């Protein structure tokens, strides 16, 4: 849930 | 102080965030010098990119926001829990903040309608109801509407 | 009880109002039996008519809503202060309630942005600022953006 | 202000 989102924002940040 | 000073960091951060959140709430515009404006434009592009991440969009919608502050701090904490940093993460965080604003509204507005309904029906009940009864209730308005 | 009963009056009133307010907040849909649906449709038409009363629209925007509840009760009281009633007035009142909802948002949203900014910049200040300083502040993001 | 609106809603209600 909330935890899903954090992991996605992290994946996205790192890819950038 | 220059760019490295906490003051500038906080100030420019506030301008970038505000501009970014106000910019996102499209689907008073903020004062920015030139370099800040360039940063703001790049941020908007990225926000626009992330809006197309449909799964992310699906999960923000699904988020239990009984406590949007709890949501923000749990997410912010989880994003950086590994001790790493990069600009991608700061931006992804700023993005999330702007989405939380839209999401928070998604809860305040039922509440607000309910609140205003509360005043209206309270008023109706104590002041109009007698007269409405004299019309035979709302079937009277049906009649009024020809 | 029939239509004249206070229960039906309050119930149907709540459905009509809710449907009306939710219907207006276009610029979860409400459960309605047939006759209520007919009334709801006529109400929407009138709301649409009033939206074109541009001066009225100008004045609702200009309204000091530091206290939207105060606004509602002052207006409701003033509308009916002469002791007269008619369906036109009840409808005009319902219309105003729906406009107050939109208007209330016009105040909550700056507040909300400000609130969320508060969390974000608090978090940034206590957790990210060190790293941002290592980049030479936000001029670093300018660099990051090629 | 607030008072302007009440008078207008009243005028409008009555005309209906």
């Amino acid at each position: 849930p909330e935890i899903w989102i954090a992991q996605e924002l992290r994946r996205i940040g790192d890819e950038f | 102080g220059g760019p490295t000073s906490s003051e500038q960091i906080m100030k420019t951060g506030a301008l970038l965030l505000q501009g970014f959140i106000q910019d996102r709430a499209g689907r008073d515009p903020v004062p920015q010098d030139a370099s800040t404006k360039k940063l703001s434009e790049s941020l908007k592009r990225i926000g626009d990119e992330l809006d197309s991440n449909m799964e992310l969009q699906r999960m923000i919608a699904a988020v239990d926001t009984d406590s949007p502050r709890e949501v923000f701090f749990r997410v912010a904490a989880d994003m950086f829990s590994d001790g790493n940093f990069n600009w991608g993460r700061v931006v992804a965080l700023f993005y999330f903040a702007s989405k939380l604003v839209l999401k928070a509204l998604s809860t305040k507005v039922p509440e607000l309608i309910r609140t205003i309904m509360g005043w209206t029906l309270d008023f109706l009940r104590e002041r109009l109801l007698g007269w409405i009864q004299d019309q035979g209730g709302w079937d009277g308005l049906l009649s009024y509407f020809g």
